[PDB]
């Protein structure tokens, strides 16, 4: 459940970058 | 009722349960229950009144947390009552004092008006919600809803209560919580990583949102999601460390995240916000939850100084409200803190 939320996280956070 | 007197067998909200007969008129609808206004008969004074289904295995969560509690700066409950519905369909009511106002109808009268809530108050209102936040964590209570709209605010007397009980729980170390908890806009990043063993501290999380709102005019941190929400807090404090992670959720080890630098925490707030209340700020809003002030410590933070001098005094010409008038059980996490928030001329 983690690996779902923190896969989500990392591409919102490249979007930004 | 309406117009009508409805006379119920009612408990006082304090004290040993002795019921009573109490009488109400006026109710009116306000709005996962049924919350009413009403007129205590007695007194003529108003009245909220929310209205929930209660099975009978069970004693209602809300109910035995707001008994334990008897607080300048928290709603009272003046009396609970049972009524009937379904077959055998029995509600639970609270009766709670009524106040007209909420810090988030004030603040939105300053957003709208492009104008910003002068420093007196944000210091009256964050101090009075500290000491709620003391009073109630004293007793392993943990509000998980802390946000503007959960603060009635008297005007004409800056008295602040804390309002709202339906979240709160008492917490347990051991035992596990629900996450998904707390208004989106003001939920502790744990929480957002899914953690179930959080504590106390996610209601100085969501009271540092609270006091940046105040002195920015708008929320600090609006995300779209849950997801979206600690992009937002990542855009303002940068990437949490990995160190950091781990003290919020342990379980993000395989994953590492991108690098955003935090934004230079002066030029978040307006060029003259005073520089104690960024402190403070930064203070209340750490990712490590055991990073974060405890209310207490806040109550004591020097951008509330301005409120122990003893010539301070209301913007209507009124004394302040009632702010030293500190219990044991209040000062439990650190008695000798006492020294600085008790000033002399309280004493
Ligand atoms: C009557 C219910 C209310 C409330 C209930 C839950 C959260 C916050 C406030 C509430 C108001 C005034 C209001 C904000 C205009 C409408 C409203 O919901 N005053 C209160 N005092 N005690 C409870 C309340």
């Amino acid at each position: 459940e983690p690996q779902k939320f923190a896969e989500e996280l990392i591409h919102r956070l490249e979007a930004v970058q | 009722g309406g117009s009508k007197v409805t006379t119920v067998v009612a408990t006082p909200g304090q004290g040993p349960d002795r019921p009573q007969e109490v009488s109400y008129t006026d109710t009116k609808v306000i709005g996962f229950g049924v919350v009413y206004q009403a007129k205590l008969c007695d007194s003529g004074e108003l009245v909220a009144i929310k209205k929930v289904l209660q099975d009978k295995r069970f004693k209602n969560r809300e109910l035995q947390i707001m008994r334990k509690l008897d607080h300048c700066n928290i709603v009272r409950l003046r009396y609970f009552f049972y009524s009937s519905g379904k077959k055998d369909e029995v509600y639970l009511n609270l009766v709670l004092d009524y106040v007209p106002e909420t810090v988030y109808r004030v603040a939105r009268h300053y957003s709208r008006a492009k104008q910003t809530l002068p420093v007196i108050y944000v210091k009256l209102y964050m101090y009075q919600l500290f000491r709620s936040l003391a009073y109630i964590h004293s007793f392993g209570i943990c509000h998980r809803d802390i946000k503007p709209q959960n603060l009635l605010l008297d005007p004409d007397t800056a008295v602040l209560k804390l309002c709202d009980f339906g979240s709160a729980k008492q917490l347990v170390r051991g035992e596990p919580n629900v996450s998904y908890i707390c208004s989106r806009y003001y939920r502790a990043p744990e929480l957002i990583f899914g953690a179930t063993d959080y504590t106390s501290s996610i209601d100085v999380w969501s009271a540092g949102c609270v006091l940046a709102e105040l002195l920015l005019g708008q929320p600090i941190f609006p995300g779209d999601s849950g997801v979206d929400q600690l992009v937002e807090i990542i855009k303002v404090l940068g990437t949490p460390t990995r160190e950091q992670i781990r003290e919020m959720n342990p379980n993000y080890t395989e994953f590492k995240f991108p690098q955003i630098k935090a934004h230079p925490w002066t030029k978040v707030f307006r060029p003259r916000t005073p520089p104690e209340a960024i402190a403070l700020c930064s203070r209340l809003l750490e990712y490590t939850p055991t990073a974060r002030l405890t209310p207490l410590e806040a109550c004591a933070h020097s951008f509330f100084d301005e409120l122990r001098d003893p010539n301070v005094k209301l913007p209507n010409g009124r004394d302040t409200p009632a702010l030293f008038n500190f219990t044991t059980q209040e000062l439990s996490s650190n008695p000798p803190l006492a020294t600085i928030l008790i000033p002399p001329h309280a004493r």
